[PDB]
């Protein structure tokens, strides 16, 4: 029940991704917007996208 | 060192790297960008990474906070390279136009490959030909056979391949494919079924009166207007003749035009033997009866008819194909056909 | 019908029952079974059972090859020794035996290495001869010489199919897909079956690759037995390398007195130039258009060179005078030798036109005159003598430039099996090694061009002394490896690269020499190991070995050139863009050549914008003047006009055309280096 402070800030939405690429980057179809190469996390690999 | 230079170029970049199309070449280290919603300030443009390589009206990397020009966009690719950038020849089964092959040859390859005649007889190469007729008789088929029958790397461009509702994606594909035709090689940018402006609409598409109108304006200004042909063979064949904007019916835009009837008895037997070869023919069946009854075989019935006749037979695992199987195959293929009176009532 | 009566016959182990069901198995084996033989897991229990156990193994191999296996399937067959053209014969022979004996032979070819496998292979080869099906049987029986005996046991009646299809496709996949050694046995058995055949050109290309002196004698005595003949000597000279022409001409001079006339010299060129004047009709306004480029004495130099290479007569030869007087030292070398370019014929006319510039007042005039005397023909060997005596100067005299000219002209004229008199005189050429790079350049170049096409090259003392004297003093270290690798040419399995790595490897000059030796050891076949070696070592920090190391592409992979386009332009070592520029070359110029030239034309550096017109206009010999006008609009320094005139010239595996452009591949030097540029005689 204490964990739930995480539930006050961001239910992060699904950003589409045309494809992956190196330099830790992708081609994200920002769904209600254009495509803008943006940052990633440090959990999954580049090929995973 | 160089690694520090790259680290600094990244320091200039904001982590959310938006994207904005350049508007005009203004080189006071700041440009006037246009993001997905058109953020147009005098935002700085990173100088060392090439600031002036990309033209106006081209996507670049953008910041979020100030939407500053972050850099040249990545190497973007349209969904048609495999069809356009090409990695059956003359005739695998001679028995059709047997002439429009030669004419498209003289109109495309002969001009393109040896353009030493238009100054030899004070002439000009054919800047455009149209070929049209029924839904499959020898229009695009000849182009497909002309793709292999040429000393150049042909390009296949489906007329609907250029239908993408992204902002300027119409003009974007025009720009891309034309930078190809002009800055890849003397190519053969074949575009078929280009008659799509007349009498229909889409659900996966917005209002075409103001969506593909400027798109077609860009395409026309590109192909046969400004940044003109030179030797850039992009010929536009069709199927109809009617529903088009006469802004290009006038010559210059496209010069020549060709139609397609359906093949004749001499060609009927030809494409029969072409297709009836795919089966161990029960030679007692009368191709000529099929040829005269089905005297208006565009080219689909022949293929479909023989394939389905083979299916009818080999449903029974027979080697020969009795006449009744051909009757059933064709009549399934040939619905709504009543060629009798009229006429029907003579000789 | 239903399997209910015929399925339970497999449960008992009765000998009469099995031996009356297994022939019933043969009968029902026309469609295999009622279905895809789902009787497997009920018959696999019968594997332990032991009269007609040959028929039992027949049934077993039938059902197993019906479902799947790789080794357990052919064992019953080799245990059967099939005993006891039909659709059931189709079943158990064509497809079944194909896959079956194919996996058997692959397993026995990669696992062991008995005779039973050769027995099966011969039986199936005869069976497919009865089937008469090539292009899958041949290509499957390629890897098991077995190939030679299969050929000479199959090649009796079908001449067109086997020879054309099999030989062409197998030689293609032998320079593209198969390595080299088995291609030698291919060559031997094809030579045999074609000695049994007609249409000598097959044996002629067999000699083009084998580099054999018995084949040429056989094809000559048979092409005299089969009396066009002038054209036959013409393209025999066009096809032969430098090694076999001297051997053939001497073995003929031993034994109609006309094959001596045809296949050495003076007969490939006797019908050509007259018919060139006859059926080819060039106008005179091109001399002017290419000549009306404003005089600059170096643009005028290049224009003199261009109009010298027009070939409808020798108009530029006798175009008055003062054009050569307008030129300068190395320009005078090019122009006095330009008269030989317009006159690459007329043995007697060559001397009567050049003796006015032979031994003349200007040193460069007489040197380029000897150069032209060597250029004009390659079978007189009488213009060699007046120069050979002079060549020795020992430091810096006239006969050193004359030695440049005459040594190059003699390496071009006569390239025997091993011509040592010119080598005994080249030993004082390399022993001098005059400060002018061209001296050692032409020394190594002539040694190679007379030693190219050798029997896997050679490790003779000549190039060894050359390596010693090159390592003595560190363009020398670039164009001496030229002649080294030229002497390396003719190799199929030479160990020259290893000895060169042993003696030569050093600071990147002799490391570049080592990689030159490496480039000249693997002309091209299936050896992709060295291809990944090159892929990695292209990332070496030295930006110069990259140049020739990647330029080796157009030689290594020239046949199926569809993969020759790489990411060299997408690479950033600008010399590698020049590498690709070279890799295009001079061939018929496909639209992909134009694909490269679309960007390689528009470049800014006066060196790579100078390297692109060479390849573009040499690859295309309106349409063609379009890049010419393109450069005319691109530039409008002096290098730009010079490369423009170079393209104007170029507009209008034989080793003869393999060295010169790699020699020129160090274009980033003075016009004195361009003084020897007029040696690229490689076109008809
Ligand atoms: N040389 C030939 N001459 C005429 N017809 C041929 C020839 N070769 C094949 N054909 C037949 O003609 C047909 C060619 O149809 P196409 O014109 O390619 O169809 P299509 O382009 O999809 O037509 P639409 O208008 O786009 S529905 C094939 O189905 C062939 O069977």
């Amino acid at each position: 029940r204490e964990e739930l402070q995480l539930l006050q800030e961001q239910g992060s939405y699904v950003g589409e991704v045309v494809r992956a690429m190196d330099k830790k980057k992708v081609l994200v179809k920002v769904h209600p917007e254009g495509k803008f190469v943006v940052d990633v996390d440090k959990n999954i690999d580049i090929n995973d996208v | 060192k160089q690694e520090e230079e790259r680290s600094k170029v990244d320091d200039l970049r904001g982590t959310p790297m938006s994207v904005g199309t350049l508007e005009e070449i203004i080189d006071d280290n700041h440009a006037i960008v246009s993001t997905s919603v058109g953020s147009e300030h005098y935002v700085s443009i990173l100088s060392f990474v090439d600031k002036d390589l990309l033209e106006p009206g081209c996507s670049v990397l953008l910041n979020h906070k100030v939407h500053a020009v972050i850099g040249v966009l990545m190497d973007d690719t349209d969904p048609l390279v495999t069809v356009m950038k090409v990695e059956q020849e003359t005739y695998a089964d001679i028995g059709g136009l047997d002439n429009q092959i030669q004419e498209i040859k003289e109109s495309v390859e002969l001009p393109l490959t040896h353009p030493e005649y238009y100054e030899e007889m004070g002439i000009k190469p054919p800047k455009g030909v149209i070929l049209y007729g029924p839904p499959g008789t020898g229009k695009t088929l000849l182009a497909k056979a002309v793709a292999n029958q040429t000393s150049a790397t042909f390009l296949r461009v489906v007329g609907s391949e250029l239908i993408q509702k992204y902002l300027g994606d119409g003009p974007k594909l025009v720009r891309e494919l034309f930078r190809v035709a002009e800055e890849h090689a003397p190519s053969i940018v074949f575009i078929d079924e280009i008659d799509a402006i007349g009498t229909k609409r889409y659900d996966s598409n917005s209002g075409g009166e103001r969506e593909i109108q400027r798109t077609m304006l860009e395409l026309l200004n590109q192909l046969d207007g400004f940044d003109s042909r030179g030797d850039v063979k992009v010929i536009m064949a069709t199927n109809r003749i009617e529903t088009l904007d006469p802004a290009l019916i006038r010559p210059g835009r496209i010069d020549r035009k060709i139609e397609f009837p359906l093949p004749d008895e001499k060609t009927k037997k030809r494409i029969f033997q072409i297709h009836t070869s795919r089966m161990t023919l029960a030679d007692d069946v009368t191709l000529d009866d099929l040829i005269m009854a089905k005297d208006d075989l565009s080219g689909a019935d022949i293929k479909a008819i023989c394939t389905e006749a083979g299916l009818m037979a080999l449903r029974e695992r027979r080697m020969k194909v009795t006449n009744e199987d051909f009757k059933k195959s064709k009549e399934n293929v040939l619905y709504k056909k009543q060629e009798g009176t009229p006429e029907g009532l003579y000789l | 019908r239903d399997k209910a009566p015929v399925q339970p016959q497999q449960s008992p182990a009765a000998a009469p029952g099995g031996t009356d069901e297994k022939p019933s198995g043969k009968e029902r084996r026309d469609a295999g079974d009622k279905d895809k033989e789902q009787e497997l897991s009920e018959e696999d229990k019968q594997l332990q059972d032991e009269l007609y156990r040959p028929a039992l193994e027949e049934l077993r191999r039938q059902i197993r090859s019906s479902t799947t296996s790789m080794t357990s399937v052919p064992k019953p067959l080799k245990f059967l020794r099939p005993h006891y053209n039909k659709r059931f014969a189709a079943d158990i022979i064509s497809v079944l035996a194909m896959t079956m004996s194919g996996e058997r032979e692959c397993l026995k070819y990669r696992l062991v290495g008995a005779g039973e496998v050769a027995k099966e292979w011969q039986e199936l080869d005869d069976a497919e001869k009865v089937q008469r099906e090539p292009l899958l049987t041949l290509v499957k029986e390629i890897v098991p010489l077995l190939m030679e005996i299969e050929q000479v046991d199959m090649l009796e009646k079908d001449i067109d199919e086997n020879a054309y299809a099999k030989v062409c496709l197998y030689l293609t996949s032998c320079v593209n897909y198969v390595p080299e050694p088995e291609n030698s046995a291919l060559l031997r058995c094809a030579l045999g079956v074609f000695r049994k055949f007609s249409r000598f050109p097959e044996a002629l290309r067999l000699a083009l690759m084998l580099n054999d002196m018995e084949l040429v004698e056989d094809i000559f005595t048979s092409c005299k037995d089969v009396v066009m003949l002038g054209r036959h000597g013409v393209f025999l000279e066009l096809s032969e390398d430098v090694e076999e022409y001297e051997d053939l001409t001497e073995i003929m001079s031993n034994v109609n007195s006309n094959f001596l006339a045809l296949a050495r010299e003076l007969d490939i060129m006797e019908p050509k130039v007259p018919d060139d004047i006859y059926k080819t009709h060039l106008e005179n306004n091109r001399f002017g258009g290419s000549g009306s480029q404003v005089d600059s004495a170096r643009m005028n130099l290049a224009s003199s060179f261009v109009n010298g290479f027009v070939n409808q007569d020798k108009l530029l030869t006798d175009d008055g005078n003062k054009w050569l007087y307008k030129n300068k030292d190395h320009g005078m070398l090019s122009a006095a030798a330009s008269l030989g370019m317009i006159l690459l014929w007329d043995v007697d006319g060559g001397l009567t036109q050049i003796d006015k510039y032979l031994y003349s007042s200007e040193d460069y005039i007489k040197s380029g005159a000897l150069l032209a005397c060597g250029i004009v023909n390659s079978g007189v060997r009488n213009e060699c003598d007046p120069a050979l005596a002079l060549l020795s100067d020992y430091v810096l005299h006239n006969s050193n430039t004359m030695r440049l000219g005459s040594i190059f002209g003699l390496g071009l004229a006569y390239a025997g099996s091993n011509r040592e008199d010119v080598l005994t005189l080249l030993l004082p050429v390399m022993g001098d090694s005059k400060s002018s790079m061209e001296v050692a350049g032409v020394t190594a170049l002539a040694c190679g061009m007379i030693a190219v096409g050798s029997c896997n090259g050679d490790v003779t003392s000549t190039i060894l002394q050359t390596i010693m004297e090159k390592s003595e003093t560190e363009t020398y270290a670039r164009w001496l490896p030229l002649g080294l690798g030229l002497n390396h040419l003719g190799k199929g399995e030479a160990i020259e690269a290893i000895l060169a790595a042993l003696e030569v490897v050093s600071e990147p000059f002799r490391s570049f020499a080592n990689t030159l030796v490496d480039v000249c050891a693997y002309a091209g076949s299936g050896n992709v190991l060295k291809v990944q070696q090159l892929l990695h070592i292209c990332s070496e920090h030295f930006d110069s070995k990259e140049k020739e190391e990647d330029k080796d592409k157009k030689e290594k992979k020239d046949k199926d050139k569809k993969e020759a386009p790489a990411d060299m332009g997408a690479h950033q070592g600008v010399a590698v863009l020049g590498i690709a520029l070279i890799a295009m070359g001079e061939e018929i110029g496909a639209e992909m050549a134009l694909r490269t030239f679309g960007h390689l034309l528009r470049y800014g550096e006066p060196t790579l914008r100078r390297a692109v017109p060479l390849a573009l206009a040499l690859i295309s010999v309106s349409h063609d003047a379009d890049p010419e006008v393109s450069y005319n609009s691109i530039f409008a320094a002096r290098l730009a006009a010079m490369l423009r005139q170079l393209a104007q010239y170029h507009a209008k595996k034989g080793t003869l055309t393999l060295c010169p452009y790699h020699s020129d591949r160090q274009l980033m030097s003075q016009v004195a280096v361009a003084g020897l540029l007029t040696v690229l005689v490689s076109f008809l």
